[PDB]
């Protein structure tokens, strides 16, 4: 590879250049060499615009340099193409548009968080990098951008509102195995980051949700099975869902379900359904159905209860909630 | 807005493997890992016949702490395209194991060879073959912003045809925190109990300076004197080896310019690459220094 010397470009030439790139990459109809050329652009400027924001191994950003970059971006649309298009960029310009956006959506100018604004009048580019998950070329590259979004409240809400949050009980369970796992990621966090408006969702949403759930509980698949079961105990037990909780604990079925886990093969699906079955227990003011179920099994449960993972040795409060669990459905008694 | 929706049939005349377990037939077992947990078996891919790697783990016997580093892995190894940097090409759960597959490497690793034929050490042009590749992988991995953490010799594996590729990628670590590429880093490798001697002073002696790239350095200078030798230094020795860490001659100086106590005055990847040592040299010079080995082508249910 031949050497030439690098000539230096503003950041408002560097968009220009890009936009004009994209525009034929999105063409068809198109000569080999003539998308090669776009090809090999738009990577040259996305590296250009990476080393605009990051520096160097020689060099620190420059906030001049880096202002008229994000000015520009935000101008051109080019934060929306860029996504739109992620597929018809090469292996390592992907890579360099999540670094580039990762960047500008971290950019703060004094309280406020520019980015975020702008990505609220251009809603899409979230939806977008969700649909990104079914695809196997782009999946990876949209989850780090999407998961860098979601740490801002304001687009975490408007994913969490949506239809399309529910292609997520889909995604967790897709069989490539680093995807379902990265989708998971993205799915726990929305829950549990900004628990104000989580649990305001799970209120809201709270038969949808939960029947969709419900079928992750489920799952054929050991890791979905076991991950679901530990968010739940998670979100359960977590103050800001109180409300969500004491409706969940009050269905029978949900109880013969948790009850069943701790009869699985395996001993972790087990212990976390420990952790969810604790609570239903626990629980002063248990439903007719709830009670039915703890008096109808009330000699089994002491049974398995005494007996339940005693080679667990050093968790004190695993043994004290067993000991506690066993007196409360002791002290049942019947009218 | 684009033109290209036609994608799914633009190519699929071509790839991934399925990722799908009955797709596999395993055979031998050509390796052991992750703390005794992982059997690595050489396999048929039935859809073509084609050999690979099945990497598999029980994750019913991992914490969940194991599992997140684990698929900490699987995201890093996708990040990755490189030469010589060993590719993934599936990665699946068969149900209650993890099942990665890779390519599979008929000279296994620089380790395996030793052991199989090269007890005593390998030939000095072979090593620098060999180190050649690990360092254009470690060049990339820096560029990435990543340490890699487990350079050795049985993390280095060689194909039908000679190519060299870094393996290992489970200890790899980010030094970016917060959007921003960070001087030092500071945490301790998890499950990496048997790769101390590799490793340098700097990330031994937790809660002091920190390291950087810099100490991977450092374990291509360890594995240099594995490969000549067939024996690590340090070997058999105790946890506080500590202590002690405190052939052509361009080889020496190749390997007491890694070994530097400082960091700091340790070269980079890409300049280690312009040593001296290297002017001796790829994918037919290779399979002939390693002859004669040939490789082969209770309680009764609830009432409700
Ligand atoms: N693609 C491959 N082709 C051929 N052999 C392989 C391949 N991958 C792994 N092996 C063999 O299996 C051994 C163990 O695999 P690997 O080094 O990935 O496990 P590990 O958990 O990193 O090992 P340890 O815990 O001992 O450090 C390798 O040293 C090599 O001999």
């Amino acid at each position: 590879p031949f050497p030439f010397g690098k000539s230096h470009k503003s950041p408002a030439d560097i968009v220009k250049n890009l936009k004009e790139s994209m525009a034929v990459l999105e063409k068809q109809d198109i000569s080999d060499k003539k998308a090669e050329k776009a090809t090999e652009e738009v990577s040259k400027n996305l590296v250009a615009m990476k080393e605009i924001l990051y520096g160097t191994n020689e060099k620190e950003p420059q906030t001049e340099a880096v202002a008229q970059l994000a000015q520009e971006l935000y101008n051109s649309g080019l934060l929306s193409t860029l996504v739109a298009d992620l597929q018809l960029i090469d292996f390592e310009g992907k890579k360099d548009v999540a670094q580039i956006f990762n960047n500008i959506l971290r950019r703060q100018i004094g309280t406020r968080t520019p980015t975020v604004e702008y990505i609220c009048t251009q809603q899409n580019i979230l939806f977008m990098l969700l649909k990104g998950y079914e695809s196997p070329e782009i999946a990876l590259n949209c989850g780090i951008m999407l998961r860098e979004c979601i740490r801002h409240e304001p687009l975490a809400k408007i994913i969490l509102w949506s239809e399309q949050f529910y292609d997520f009980f889909r995604y967790v369970e897709m069989s490539t195995f680093d995807i379902a796992s990265d989708a998971f990621a993205t799915f726990k966090d929305l829950l549990t980051r900004h628990k104000l408006l989580s649990a305001e969702f799970l209120e809201q949403h709270y038969d949808r949700f939960f029947s969709e759930y419900e079928k992750l509980l489920h799952s054929e698949n050991y890791v979905t099975k076991r991950q679901s079961l530990k968010l739940l105990g998670e979100l359960l037990l977590d103050r800001h869902n109180f409300t969500i909780m004491t409706k969940y604990i009050s269905k029978p079925e949900n109880l013969k379900l948790m009850m069943n886990l701790l009869r699985d093969k395996s001993r972790n699906i087990q212990f976390e359904a420990f952790h969810v079955f604790k609570v239903f227990v626990a629980n002063p003011n248990k439903t007719q159905p709830i009670l039915d179920i703890l008096l109808k099994n009330q000699a089994k449960l002491i049974e398995f209860l005494s007996k339940f993972q005693n080679d667990r040795t050093e968790d004190e409060q695993f043994n004290d909630e067993k000991t506690y669990l066993v007196k409360q459905i002791r002290d049942l008694k019947r009218p | 807005a684009h033109h290209h929706h036609h994608h799914m049939e633009n190519l699929y005349f071509q790839s991934s493997f399925l990722p799908e377990g009955g797709c596999y037939e395993l055979l031998t077992v050509i390796g052991k890992g992750f703390e005794d947990l992982m059997t690595v078996n050489l396999a048929r891919y039935k859809p073509t016949g084609e050999y690979v790697t099945v990497r598999r783990i029980n994750l019913e016997a991992c914490s969940n702490e194991m599992v997140t580093f684990l698929q900490g892995e699987l995201h890093v190894s996708k990040l990755f395209n490189h030469p010589n940097i060993v590719p993934y090409r599936a990665t699946f759960i068969a149900d209650n194991e993890l099942w990665v597959v890779t390519s599979f490497m008929a000279y296994g690793s620089a380790k395996d060879l030793i052991c199989t034929h090269f007890m005593d050490g390998m030939n000095e042009l072979a090593i620098a073959y060999i180190l050649q590749g690990v360092l254009k992988a470690l060049d990339y991995i820096h560029h990435m912003g990543y340490v890699h953490r487990s350079v050795k010799a049985s993390h280095i594996l060689i194909s039908v045809d000679g190519k060299v590729y870094l393996s290992g990628l489970r200890s790899n670590l980010s030094m970016i925190s917060h959007g921003q590429r960070q001087r030092v880093v500071h945490d301790f490798p998890k499950y990496s109990v048997k790769v101390l001697p590799w490793l340098s002073p700097e990330v031994l002696q937790q809660n002091l300076q920190g390291y950087d790239a810099k100490s991977d350095i450092y374990s291509v200078g360890i594995t240099a004197c594995e490969l000549a030798n067939g024996h690590v230094p340090f070997k058999d020795m105790p946890a506080t080896q500590m202590l002690l860490e405190k052939f052509s001659p361009h080889f020496h100086h190749f390997v007491e310019q890694c070994l530097q106590r400082n960091p700091d005055a340790r070269p980079s990847a890409s300049t280690l690459l312009n040593h001296s040592f290297f002017k001796q040299i790829a994918s037919e010079a290779l399979p002939e220094l390693l002859r004669p080995v040939t490789p082969i082508t209770e309680v009764d249910d609830w009432e409700f």
